[PDB]
């Protein structure tokens, strides 16, 4: 018998998937420290734009590519997991 | 207001929870540890009298020229992190203080501090390291205390101002501090200048000691030889020393490299005595430990009985007893050694929430494979845990040497392995290998510690580090050359005071200015959650540390003549906006606290 | 009692030692005075490391005239055990000795066994022994009996004051004076 009160949890947590390039996943997980880069503006190859931190642990997120972010899927001072979307740059 | 603010704090444990992570779910045992029964005359006559009677060189010759062996009680620093996660209160550690004071004499002197116990007592441990020192001193009017500093930046983990250091090392001097230890994470002849300064600069006793890496009796080993130890050791003492020691983190100290090192070193030293610090992580620390002391040596650290071996030290009581019909006469009684290891047996349990042998369990060979720290092996285990890698530990550490033939067979001890351990967690959270992290090291982002390491703020390596990786990580960021410190600005502390009087500061003392300019947030997290929830430190670590159930009447000793009875009556439910009510009996006062 | 058995007639000749109370003195004089009379008997020693120090003795044993040793996987030794095999592999190197075995395969040896002790959660050293204990000399107590001691006083209900049970050993061996417990 198949159950109706499974009442299966919902989560969000919009996963990076490997295969596009252009979608950034987290190195490390953390909280964000700050964010460099509003939605709609320009981001450079090998530059920062996101800083990571951790109990005792500091990442700073370097840009992947050329050209312009279309949304930031994260705002600010957020519990962030490893690899999952944050931004995108076109 | 101090006990209905320990009231609060106490409530507040017992409904929420301890506020410091947990590593391993377990409940303290509810065993007291016996305190020996101490005898009522004043402490005896050490060394101490000796150095205060005279100078430096006076204690120095009093060392050498000693027909015997000298012992390094670790039973409170090294052993920490050895076993624990260097989280142990100091509530029952002044519990052995009259004892160590008045039965121990013998003893060389005591490593009461560390820049991990400071680091400790500023983060999680609510607590303040110059206190720590302060109420220490009166209780041991025996013996000199040794404390690990190092050269170029003394209490972080980054490099700071020369003056800066100049302060903290006169300030300790001043509170009545006895040895400086110094070294530096690299050979950088620079910063082991800059503290053996320093350490004179203060006025005292200055030991110098040098990491030993690699095997110096194996031919095939090239890149730290023995000829490589003998010209840095003529270096380090036209420097200017008072004692030469070696620094061992991983053990890895043979008896043949023993008697070699020993005999080489002393062989155009017979003047200055000689230090040896080690862990018994291999299993076979004691006997080479012996053939140390049968060659050459002077000053042995060795371990108390309940804290020993595993990644600690050698203990007492091997020690003890093998030397009992030579020469080497270490000539110290072993019945105290017994109600000492069995204090210490019965404390152990206090702390089990996080304790390595859950997951350590055994000797542990195959660690010159691994060639992982003794005093970081358990801490970064629990920084795993908390990034959440824990379950793969194994796989970790199964990174850690990738990451060292990544930058190369370098020295590592304090920030030179957390790098290398960052590296090595960064490899298996992104789950990777070596020859293509290698490859894709341009976008790959990467770690800002591995960043500043390879800008050479820390400073040179003795063997250097691979060129396209540098070039391929550093890409276009300015880099500092030489030693950072000289071109360094000195930062001035005393603005410090003013900005910590009109922001929080009443009775801040130089020591706290000095802490805030060291750890400048993680001092602000402590002070303001200590003004909420009151005076810590004043209650017995196995109360708070448990503190699970009602009707359990305690006193904590807040000031003396104020026992603060505290018998948890009951306690409530949800009223209207998730708040809960606790009854508490005073001494003999009813308190209703939400 | 050496030169009585040699006379009965024998092939190997062993000297055992449950607590491991071989000294590196005693080591050496005790097997240097066997090798004497006899260089040409094979000698074995077993021993526990229950003190802690007992890799130094069994490699004093071994310099002086030992032919055969007792030593056990690294996951199975230490506390109450015997020597580890990463010890002996390990220091006996550059080392006329030259026990010659590849330690690689030991490390996966130890490796097994580390993994598979954990199944038998019940029967362990546990709290009793988090750590090495000395005072060994002053009980006496076989290393080979301790955990079917613990386990026997805990069946009884002696778990609890099992710390009084093995500070009574040492008057209970002297009442029937200093004998030899196997
Ligand atoms: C943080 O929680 C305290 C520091 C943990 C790291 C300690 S410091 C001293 C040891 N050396 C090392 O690399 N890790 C250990
Ligand atoms: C009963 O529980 C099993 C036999 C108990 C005796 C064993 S024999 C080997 C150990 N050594 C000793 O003295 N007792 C143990």
């Amino acid at each position: 018998v198949k159950d109706t009160q499974a009442m299966k949890e919902m989560h969000f947590h919009p996963k990076a998937l490997k295969d596009v390039k252009g979608q950034i996943g987290a190195p490390m997980p953390g909280k964000v420290i700050d964010i460099k880069v509003v939605a709609g503006a320009k981001v450079a190859k090998g530059q920062p734009l996101c800083v990571l931190s951790a109990m005792k642990m500091e990442t700073v997120v370097t840009s992947p590519m050329e050209g312009t972010v279309r949304k930031v899927h994260v705002t600010k001072d957020m519990t962030l997991e490893g690899d999952d979307l944050i931004l995108e740059i076109e | 207001n101090r006990a209905q603010k320990l009231l609060h704090y106490l409530g507040h444990v017992m409904v929420n929870g301890p506020t410091t992570p947990i590593p391993v779910k377990a409940s303290p045992s509810p065993t007291d540890p016996v305190v020996p029964a101490v005898p009522i005359g004043p402490p005896p006559a050490g060394f101490r009298d000796i150095l205060l009677r005279e100078g430096p060189e006076g204690f120095a010759r009093a060392v050498r020229n000693h027909p015997g062996l000298l012992l390094m009680d670790t039973t409170f620093r090294d052993a920490h992190q050895s076993l624990l996660a260097t989280r142990v209160r100091t509530h029952d550690l002044k519990k052995i203080a009259p004892y160590v004071a008045h039965n121990f004499s013998k003893l060389f002197s005591m490593e009461n501090w560390g820049g991990a116990t400071f680091d400790v007592a500023m983060r999680f441990l609510y607590e303040c390291p110059w206190r720590r020192l302060q109420e220490l001193r009166e209780l041991i009017p025996n013996i000199p205390f040794q404390m690990l500093l190092r050269g170029a930046n003394a209490v972080g983990y980054t490099n700071y101002p020369d003056n800066v250091v100049f302060k903290f090392c006169e300030v300790a001097k001043e509170n009545g501090m006895d040895v400086f230890r110094v070294f530096d994470s690299l050979n950088y002849l620079p910063n082991m200048l800059l503290g053996m300064e320093a350490a004179g600069s203060a006025g005292g006793v200055v030991e110098a000691a040098i990491s030993y890496t690699g095997d110096v009796a194996d031919p095939s080993r090239t890149k730290y030889s023995l000829q490589y130890y003998m010209g840095l050791a003529e270096e380090l003492v036209r420097a200017g020393t008072h004692i030469l020691c070696i620094k061992d983190m991983a053990g890895l100290l043979k008896p043949t490299a023993c008697t070699m090192l020993v005999s080489s070193l002393r062989d155009r030293f017979p003047d200055l005595p000689l230090h040896i610090h080690t862990h018994d992580t291999s299993g076979a620390g004691v006997a080479a430990m012996l053939a140390c002391a049968q060659a050459g040596a002077d000053v042995v650290d060795v371990a108390a009985d309940s804290m020993s071996g595993m990644t600690s030290q050698p203990s007492m009581g091997a020690l003890v007893a093998c030397t009992r019909g030579t020469p080497l006469d270490t000539e110290v009684p072993m019945e105290r050694v017994f109600d000492y290891s069995e204090y210490w047996e019965g404390a152990r349990g206090l702390y089990a929430a996080f304790d390595c042998t859950a997951t350590m369990k055994s000797g542990n060979s195959d660690v010159y494979e691994n060639e992982i720290p003794g005093g970081q092996y358990t801490n970064l285990h629990f920084q795993a845990h908390s990034m959440g890698l824990g379950s793969k530990f194994k796989e970790v550490k199964k990174a850690y040497v990738e990451a060292n033939q990544m930058l190369g067979d370098l020295i590592k001890v304090t920030p030179s392995s957390k790098i290398v351990g960052d590296l090595a967690q960064f490899m298996v959270q992104n789950g990777l290998s070596r020859a293509e992290a290698e490859a894709q090291a341009e976008e790959l982002s990467f770690p800002r510690s591995v960043v500043e390491f390879l800008q050479g703020y820390i400073g040179v390596p003795h063997g250097g580090f691979p060129e396209p990786f540098r070039s391929k990580v550093l890409k276009d960021l300015p880099r500092v050359e030489g030693r950072p410190g000289a071109s360094l600005p000195p930062l001035d502390l005393q603005a410090l005071e003013k900005e910590l009087v009109d922001r929080h500061g009443e009775e801040v003392t130089p020591e706290d200015v000095l802490s805030a300019a060291m750890y400048p947030d993680v001092f602000a997290h402590f002070k303001d959650f200590t003004a909420t929830f009151g005076p810590l430190d004043s209650l017995n670590t196995r109360l708070f540390l448990q503190g699970p159930k009602i009707a359990e009447e305690f006193e904590v000793e807040l000031e003396r003549g104020k026992t603060l009875h505290i018998k948890a009556l009951a306690v409530s439910d949800l009223n209207r906006a998730g708040q809960r009510q606790v009854f508490f009996e005073l001494n003999g006062q009813l308190r209703s606290i939400l």
